[PDB]
């Protein structure tokens, strides 16, 4: 479906499970149970069987090559994919973002703001931290009140 | 914004004048407050026309481009970049003393 | 004008459309009689520069 | 007179050990002291960090800075041999190593399981899964007989300490207590210790460490005792006649030492020479011998200069004596040039440093001194190339400080008529031969190379230079093989065995695998000799001319008021770029990889091809690529094809093995290497011009910084195209060479 | 065979002169400011355009502009 | 003040911000290892 | 393919990056108000100022052939 | 303007044939100090005049400005020799140092505008202007 078939049932995909864990039972067998190199390779064939039943789950759409895919068409059932990893990769993107910038207005009145970029006021940067969650409707406040756009008559220019 | 004298002198025009100054003013900005000509060229620390000889006193003058370290051990300031941190007397046009 | 902030309008420097702070106006006929200072430091390393009376908007 | 001047000078609490020059950087300098303008600001204070002669014109308390830096440099040194000792305490197999060394592979890295990255501890035996590592710390406790697992836990805990007291001694000497110049200069005396009380009884005692210890250890380990069945090193001391059981001539003790009946200490102080076939490497009484010989001549040689009492050769004095007829005065004026500039000092000191260390990667691989190092092709392969790397890095910092001395602290009033003057006289001379020779060397090595390609290329295989062709063979260093089988017996006569089993002789093989052949040298390896040769002399055409124009030139005649490290001098004169000896050194140094590559890979597939290998016991060898160095090593293409393409087949099949963190880096050092050539290629102009569209996107949002945001510096800006060259030139080799020995060794 | 003309900022800030190892910089009196000088560029077919005097010049931009064109084998430097 | 205050140079005030924010991710991947998703 | 198409697009526009740099920036900037006056093909503007090597258009043209050999590559 | 004098010194990097341009800095002295020639190396400096012959004129001024620092002595005067064996007087110009100002005024290449102020090289097509 949507191309290629789903690796929930997809024997390539089952075959990646089946030859990994019989090469990583073959280093299992040079060893004794009870010594830690035994427990070390026993509990990293069981993060492989639940990586394995995690996929499966989790409906990721591959097959023909066993392998898993991923579908960035906008699917809201493929949300889970790329868009709400994405969605919180942008929110605080924009932490970072913001209060980068507003930490540098505060900065500017300052006595010496040049060597106040390196050493930081870290009751004004973390001063100017945690109002970062709720940045967005803050900064498109900020767009339209007007300042956060300088004019093009002064900006620095050829 | 503190006070500070500075005692100026020009042997070679012959003018001892007893000028006033703060921390942020500049020293010939004192000079041209009191009304006394001095030569300068741009008001940077990067020429070496501004050059004064301090006497006596104690000159923050760092923040100079032109004269190097050796230059500066003998005592020559730039009167452009000096911030007057006491109160002193400095002898002046010395711009050909540098070099 | 003595004192506050002047902001230019010549290109080819490197404060263009800036902020500026003039200092001791000359009344000479030197073509260029205001050196103003500014901040945020030029390629040469100098954050002074002279200029002429044209330029001002305050 | 200086009979009561060789005292100590010393200022009492000169610093105060504070915390508001702390934390205001940029305070040794008057250009730095007034923050950060400019994003020059930020790499000036790094490149301004050790140049302390920009710092203060006093040169008493320039030579306090660096007194107390060296502590901090040696306790970094502890700390790092403190990292070693614990690794090998609670992270090791080592203890399971000393039990079955031919087979079991060494490991002292058990990595995190995290991101899955747990496939990097592989089986290496021992009931232990690590990484397997080459450092060879593991033969070198067997050398010096550390047998359990408690004498690395309290070798890393006494290394800590050793640390804590060499960082305190630093703050002891900048804060409480520091030296004066007059204690500086007294360098008849500096070397009067460090050859007797730091090289003679660092030798003296070794000695003592390897009779007492190291031999009654490996003499009870090559016979089969297993290690918790040995006795103790302090079972060795206090019982004389346990020693006596294993070495007579402890049952009589040291009446023969002190009556000079030293042959009676001849069953543990021998001259046997070569090889060790038991335990696979050299004799350890030999080494035993070697030690306390050095130290007893190097004693000797440390009562040579003028002291306090009178005697002594005065080193301003033998200098002075030594003018010529050509030389003009002599050395008139070197001994106040060396105890005035440590630049000077330095200059001479990196190239022995320097080339002492490459003499240690030659004297180490056909005289394997550890136990169990030979089997270990791992551990010959990552040695050598180590201590070849920092010998060819330390060679360029020796034609640096030799250019920073002649800027600054060369004075021509001190100078008249000297051995230094006179060469800056003819410096034409100097430079024009050697850039005639390197032509010379070039055709004659690479243009062979060229000449066995072409025709190979053109079918005529009768007309290449090689065995079965116009035969190039190298008589010279074919000879002196000859020379050395016969340094047992007629030459040195009380040479049992060889002085080494490379020039000949017999094989030598430790449980099937080759400890070390005969390398016989034939006529492929007269050529890659002379690309030695050639690219060696490369190198001091671009040093020497460094040095010699450093002060001026018919280009510049003024260039050291312009300093050491400037850009140009405009691009008059049809354009001076890279005209400064700091660019001399940034050529230089690429030349330097551009030999040391081709040194390691003329080990890598020699040794690969003539020594490395398998023996049957009957007597056949089988080596690991077959010897192909007969045919494939005279073409720039067998150099491709037999070489590159087929000795990295082990580094890029090596997914899903415990080799695969090599192939990563392996594919890390091809992207670094190529990040290179954007900071090298390129110019300031350009990127400067690229950030002002850049300071529009934030001018535009309020967002400019307050500092001024800047391109590079154009010396800065070849200084991180020259490190990104020299992580990607040599990073990608490390990945290659370990890939390679580690798979198919 | 360069071209070397000084423009109309020109404070009198001398160390072009100072800066030029050519003298081919020289100051010349001239109406204007309080220095009351001008740098005049005489030796424009004795120069070499080494750019030596807008590294020393503290101006809007480069009262001393340099713009290099001809050339002969004085500008081009060599001892033969 | 001045050493608390040499705790606020960059370097190392990014770096101990550094230790924070790489083992972020690092125990993250501790508890919930090989994510594609959510 | 969906990954390699990106290496392409990385060097479309970063050819378009350094001449459309190198057709705008022939004219003047801050570093070099005066660029027009010296033409397409001069070495540089000398050491002061920072240092301008490679600021012509002929050297931002040069940087391109790098990048168009590493994406037709 | 020349006289034959000499400056005392032994060197081997200097002119070559180069009959287009030479000259001789000449100056008087004080005492024998030691400097360095500009091509490299030493020499004794006689204290009275004493004139070098080098090859090309970056030499001429350096060896001028060394002169002028250390050991400081304003009476430096520079020639130029032709290969025909004409003199010149190049450096000073009229009797003083050019960053000394003049009352001889010449004044040439002088624009008198803002370096903003230049047209475009379309403007100047064919021919020759900035
Ligand atoms: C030009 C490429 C492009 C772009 C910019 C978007 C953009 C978007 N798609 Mg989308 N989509 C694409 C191609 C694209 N899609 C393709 C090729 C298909 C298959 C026909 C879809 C099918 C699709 C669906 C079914 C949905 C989106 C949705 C969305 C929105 C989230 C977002 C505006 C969601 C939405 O709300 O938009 C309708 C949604 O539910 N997309
Ligand atoms: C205050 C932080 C800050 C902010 C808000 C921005 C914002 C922006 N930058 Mg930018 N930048 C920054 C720092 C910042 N930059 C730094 C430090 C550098 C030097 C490495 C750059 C180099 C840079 C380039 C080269 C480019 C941008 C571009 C852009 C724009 C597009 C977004 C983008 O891709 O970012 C780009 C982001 C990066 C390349 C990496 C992020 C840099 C660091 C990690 C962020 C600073 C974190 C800092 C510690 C925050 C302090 C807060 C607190 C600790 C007090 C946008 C206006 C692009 C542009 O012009 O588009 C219009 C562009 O081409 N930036
Ligand atoms: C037991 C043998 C022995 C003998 C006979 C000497 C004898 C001497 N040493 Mg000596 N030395 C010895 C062992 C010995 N040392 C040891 C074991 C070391 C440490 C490795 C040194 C390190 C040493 C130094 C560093 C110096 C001497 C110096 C001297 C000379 C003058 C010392 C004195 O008393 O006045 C004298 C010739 C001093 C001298 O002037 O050397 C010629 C001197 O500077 N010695
Ligand atoms: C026999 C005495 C002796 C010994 C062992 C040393 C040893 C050393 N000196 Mg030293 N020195 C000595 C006498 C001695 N010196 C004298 C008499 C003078 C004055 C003329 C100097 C002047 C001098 C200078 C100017 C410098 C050294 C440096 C060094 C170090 C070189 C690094 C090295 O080779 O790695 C080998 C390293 C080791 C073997 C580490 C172990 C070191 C242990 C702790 C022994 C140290 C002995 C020490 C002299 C005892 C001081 C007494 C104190 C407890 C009160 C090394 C630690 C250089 C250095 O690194 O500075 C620290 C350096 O810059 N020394
Ligand atoms: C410098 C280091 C050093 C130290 C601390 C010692 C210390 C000692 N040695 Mg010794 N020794 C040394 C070097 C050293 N030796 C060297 C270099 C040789 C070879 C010439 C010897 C040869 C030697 C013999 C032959 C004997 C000792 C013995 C002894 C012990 C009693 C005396 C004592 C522990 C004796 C012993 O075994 O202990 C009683 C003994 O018989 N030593
Ligand atoms: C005995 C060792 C030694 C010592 C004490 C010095 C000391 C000095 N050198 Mg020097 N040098 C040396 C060896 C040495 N050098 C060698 C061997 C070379 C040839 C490679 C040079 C080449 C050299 C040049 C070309 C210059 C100096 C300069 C200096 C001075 C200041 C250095 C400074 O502040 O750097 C501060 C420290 C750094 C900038 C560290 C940078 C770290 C580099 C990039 C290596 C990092 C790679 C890393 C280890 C591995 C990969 C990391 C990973 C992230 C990929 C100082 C006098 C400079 C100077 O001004 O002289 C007066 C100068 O111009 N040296
Ligand atoms: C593989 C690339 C390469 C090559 C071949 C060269 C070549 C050379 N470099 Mg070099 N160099 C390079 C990259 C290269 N460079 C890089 C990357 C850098 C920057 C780090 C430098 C930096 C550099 C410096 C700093 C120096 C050199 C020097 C030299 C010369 C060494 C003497 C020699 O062997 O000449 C012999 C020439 C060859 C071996 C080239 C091959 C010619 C073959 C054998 C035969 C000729 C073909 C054909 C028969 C000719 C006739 C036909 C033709 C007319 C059509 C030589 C011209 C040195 C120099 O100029 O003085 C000697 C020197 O000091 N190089
Ligand atoms: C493989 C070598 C290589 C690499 C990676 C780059 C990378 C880059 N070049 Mg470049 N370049 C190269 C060779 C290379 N160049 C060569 C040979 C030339 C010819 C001289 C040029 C000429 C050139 C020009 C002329 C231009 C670029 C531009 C760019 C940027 C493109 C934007 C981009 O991809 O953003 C992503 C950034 C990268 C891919 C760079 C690597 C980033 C790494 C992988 C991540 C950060 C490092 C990370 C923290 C690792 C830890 C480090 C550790 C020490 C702590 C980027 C910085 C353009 C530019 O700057 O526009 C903005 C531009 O105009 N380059
Ligand atoms: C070392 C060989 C140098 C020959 C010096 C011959 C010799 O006896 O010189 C000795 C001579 C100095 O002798 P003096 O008579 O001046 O002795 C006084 C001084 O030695 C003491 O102050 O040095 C020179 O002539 C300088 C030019 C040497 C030319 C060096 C050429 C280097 C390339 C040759 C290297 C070959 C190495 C491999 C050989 C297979
Ligand atoms: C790309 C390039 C530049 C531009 C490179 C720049 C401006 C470096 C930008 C990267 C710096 C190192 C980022 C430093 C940011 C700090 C690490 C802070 C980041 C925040 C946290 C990591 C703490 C040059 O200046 C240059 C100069 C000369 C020849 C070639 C080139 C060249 O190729
Ligand atoms: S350099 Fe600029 S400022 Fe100094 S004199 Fe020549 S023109 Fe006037
Ligand atoms: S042109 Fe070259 S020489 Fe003439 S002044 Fe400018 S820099 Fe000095
Ligand atoms: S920067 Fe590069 S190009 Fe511009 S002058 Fe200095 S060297 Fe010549
Ligand atoms: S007057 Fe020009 S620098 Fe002060």
């Amino acid at each position: 479906v949507a191309g290629l078939v789903p690796c929930k049932d997809s024997k390539e995909f089952s075959r990646r499970l089946d030859l990994s864990v019989k090469k990583l039972e073959q280093r299992l067998k040079k060893y004794e149970p009870g010594t830690p190199p035994y427990l070390a390779i026993q509990k990293s064939i069981e993060t492989t069987k639940i990586r394995f039943d995690r996929y499966a789950k989790g409906g990721l759409l591959c097959g023909k090559d066993g392998l898993p895919h991923l579908i960035t068409d906008g699917r809201l059932s493929h949300a889970t994919e790329f868009i709400i990893p994405g969605l919180l990769f942008l929110y605080i993107n924009g932490w970072i973002g913001w209060v980068g910038r507003a930490y540098l207005i505060a900065i500017r009145s300052s006595d010496k703001p040049a060597e106040k970029e390196i050493i930081l006021d870290i009751p004004l940067a973390l001063g100017f931290m945690s109002s970062g969650f709720l940045w967005p409707l803050s900064a498109w406040k900020e767009f339209t009140s007007g300042e956060l756009l300088v004019d093009a008559n002064e900006v620095t220019v050829s | 914004m503190a006070t500070y004298k500075v005692r100026l002198l020009s042997e070679a025009e012959g003018i001892d004048v007893t000028i006033d100054c703060a921390d942020d003013v500049y020293i010939l900005d004192a000079a041209e407050e009191q009304g006394v000509d001095l030569p300068y060229s741009c008001r940077a620390g990067a020429c070496s026309t501004c050059a004064g000889k301090v006497s006596e006193g104690t000159i923050d003058q760092s923040d100079q481009s032109f004269l190097d370290d050796d230059q500066t051990g003998a005592g020559f300031v730039l009167t452009c970049v000096a911030y007057p941190t006491s109160d002193c007397t400095i002898l002046t046009h010395q711009e050909e003393s540098l070099y | 004008k003595r004192g506050s902030k002047v902001r230019v309008l010549r290109k080819e420097s490197y404060w263009y459309q800036e902020i500026g702070t003039v200092a001791t106006v000359d009344t000479s006929g030197i073509r260029y009689p205001v050196v103003v200072r500014f901040e945020k430091v030029n390629y040469s390393g100098v954050n002074t520069n002279n200029f002429a009376e044209s330029e001002l908007i305050e | 007179q200086e009979a009561k001047k060789v005292r100590i000078t010393v200022d009492k609490d000169p610093v105060e050990t504070s915390f508001e020059k702390w934390a205001k950087p940029g305070h040794f300098s008057r250009t730095l002291a007034k923050g950060p303008k400019t994003t020059t600001w930020i790499w000036n204070l790094h490149a301004d960090a050790h140049d302390f002669d920009g710092h203060t014109s006093s040169l008493e308390d320039v030579s306090r800075k660096i007194f107390s830096a060296h502590f901090g440099q040696l306790s970094v040194i502890f700390l790092w041999l403190s990292g070693m000792y614990f690794h090998g305490a609670r992270f090791s197999n080592y203890v399971a190593w000393l039990s079955n060394p031919t087979a079991i592979k060494p490991s002292a890295q058990v990595v995190w399981p995290i991101v899955g990255q747990d496939i990097l501890n592989g089986d290496v035996g021992g009931g232990f899964q690590g990484v397997q590592i080459t450092s060879g710390f593991f033969q070198l406790w067997r050398a010096s007989g550390i047998t359990n697992e408690k004498q690395l836990y309290a070798t890393a805990i006494g290394g800590l300490v050793m640390s804590a007291l060499m960082l305190f001694a630093g703050w002891f000497h900048y804060h409480k207590a520091a030296p004066k110049l007059e204690w500086f200069q007294n360098v008849e005396s500096m070397m009067n210790h460090h050859l007797a009380g730091l090289l003679g009884l660092g030798c003296l005692s070794w000695a003592g460490h390897q009779i007492h210890v190291s031999l009654p250890i490996n003499k009870l380990l090559d016979a089969g005792v297993a290690p918790s069945e040995i006795p103790l090193p302090h079972e060795f001391i206090v019982n004389r006649e346990l020693m006596a059981q294993l070495y007579p001539s402890f049952s009589k003790g040291l009446t023969p030492f002190f009556t000079l009946d030293w042959n009676a200490y001849s069953d543990f102080l021998t001259f046997k020479g070569g090889l060790n076939p038991i335990t696979g490497g050299l004799w350890l009484s030999d080494t035993a011998h070697h030690h306390l010989a050095l130290a007893v001549l190097f004693i000797v040689a440390g009562h040579m200069y003028r002291t306090n009492w009178g005697i002594g050769h005065s080193m301003k004095e033998i200098l002075e004596a030594h003018k010529g007829p050509f030389t003009g005065e002599g050395h008139k004026g070197l001994y106040e040039i060396l105890t005035t500039s440590w630049h000077a000092q330095l200059a001479i000191n990196l190239a022995m440093i320097g080339s002492l260390s490459i003499i240690v990667a030659h004297h180490m691989y056909a005289m394997p001194p550890y136990p169990y190092i030979a089997t270990d092709y791992p551990t010959q392969l990552s040695l050598f190339t180590h201590h070849m790397w920092i010998g060819g890095f330390c060679v360029t910092g020796a034609a640096a400080h030799g250019a920073i001395f002649m800027v600054r602290d060369y004075s021509p009033a001190q100078n008249y008529n000297n051995l230094l003057d006179r060469m800056i006289r003819h410096r034409d001379a100097i430079i024009s031969h050697l850039n005639w020779v390197c032509i010379f060397l070039g055709f004659h090595s690479f243009g062979l190379y060229i000449h066995n390609d072409t025709m190979r290329a053109l079918g005529r295989s009768q007309d290449m230079f090689s065995d079965t062709a116009i035969q190039l063979q190298p008589i010279f260093a074919q000879w002196i093989q000859s020379i050395h089988t016969l340094a047992p017996g007629n030459t040195a006569p009380n040479a049992l065995a060889a002085t080494s089993y490379a020039f000949g002789g017999d094989i030598v093989a430790v449980n099937g695998k080759i400890a070390m052949m005969p390398i016989a040298l034939g006529t492929a390896d007269f050529m890659v000799h002379h690309i030695h040769a050639f690219t060696i002399h490369v190198t001091v055409l671009i040093l020497l001319k460094g040095v010699l124009f450093a002060r001026n030139s018919r280009l510049i005649p003024d260039k050291a008021n312009l300093g050491f490290r400037f850009p140009c001098d405009g691009p008059g004169r049809g354009g001076t770029c890279q005209v400064s000896a700091w660019d001399h050194v940034f050529l230089g140094l690429f030349w330097m990889y551009n030999s040391l590559s081709i040194v390691i890979f003329h080990f890598s597939w020699k040794m690969q091809s003539d020594v490395w290998g398998s023996v049957t016991p009957n007597g056949a060898v089988s080596h690991i690529t077959g010897g192909n160095f007969a045919q494939s090593a005279i073409t720039i293409n067998g150099w491709l094809r037999d070489f590159l393409w087929a000795q990295a087949s082990q580094v890029i099949q090596s997914y899903g093995s415990a080799l695969s963190a090599y192939g990563l880096i392996f594919l890390g050092a091809h992207f670094v290497w190529a990040f290179s050539l954007m900071f090298l290629f390129s110019g300031r102009g350009y990127w400067q011009e690229l950030i002002e569209s850049i300071v529009w996107a934030h001018n535009k949002l309020k967002l400019g910084p307050a500092i001024q945001p800047r391109a590079l510096s154009i010396t800065q800006g070849r200084a991180v195209g020259l490190a990104h060259y020299l992580v990607g030139g040599i990073g990608t080799t490390w990945a290659f060479f370990l890939a390679r020995i580690i798979a198919v060794g | 065979a360069h071209s070397v003309k000084v423009y109309d900022t020109c404070i009198g800030c001398t160390q072009c002169v100072r800066a030029c190892p050519c003298d081919v910089l020289e100051m010349v009196p001239w109406d204007g400011c309080k220095a009351k000088q001008i740098a005049s560029a005489p030796r424009t077919e004795d120069c070499i355009g080494c750019k030596r005097c807008e590294t020393a010049c503290p101006t809007d931009f480069l009262s001393v502009r340099v713009y290099l064109g001809g050339e002969t084998t004085r500008s081009l430097g060599l001892a033969y | 003040n001045n050493f608390l205050k040499y705790l606020s140079v960059m370097p190392v005030a990014g770096t101990i911000f550094m230790i924070f924010t790489a083992g972020l991710v690092i125990e993250v991947n501790r508890f919930y290892p090989d994510a594609l998703f959510f | 393919d969906f990954l390699v198409h990106h290496a392409i697009a990385l060097g479309l526009h970063t050819t378009a990056l350094i001449l459309i740099k190198g057709a705008l920036d022939a004219r003047g900037s801050k570093l070099m108000p005066d660029k027009k006056d010296f033409g397409y093909s001069f070495p540089c503007d000398g050491p002061g100022r920072g240092g301008t090597c490679d600021i012509s258009a002929w050297d931002a043209f040069y940087l391109s052939v790098f990048w168009m050999l590493n994406t037709i590559g | 303007m020349p006289s034959p004098t000499f400056g005392g010194s032994t060197g081997g990097w200097l002119r070559a044939a180069e009959t287009e341009e030479k000259y001789a800095i000449t100056w008087t002295g004080k005492k024998e100090e030691i400097f360095e020639i500009p091509t490299g190396g030493a020499a004794i400096m006689r204290e009275g005049d004493n004139l070098l012959y080098l090859a090309r004129k970056e030499q001429c001024l350096a060896l001028g400005t060394q002169l002028r620092n250390s050991f400081k002595i304003s009476d430096y005067k520079i020639y130029r020799i032709f290969p025909t064996g004409e003199v010149q007087y190049l450096h000073p110009k009229d009797g003083v140092f050019p960053e000394k100002v003049n009352e001889g005024r010449v004044g040439i290449n002088n624009v008198s505008r803002n370096i903003g102020k230049n047209p475009n090289p379309i403007s100047v097509k064919f021919t020759g202007k900035s």
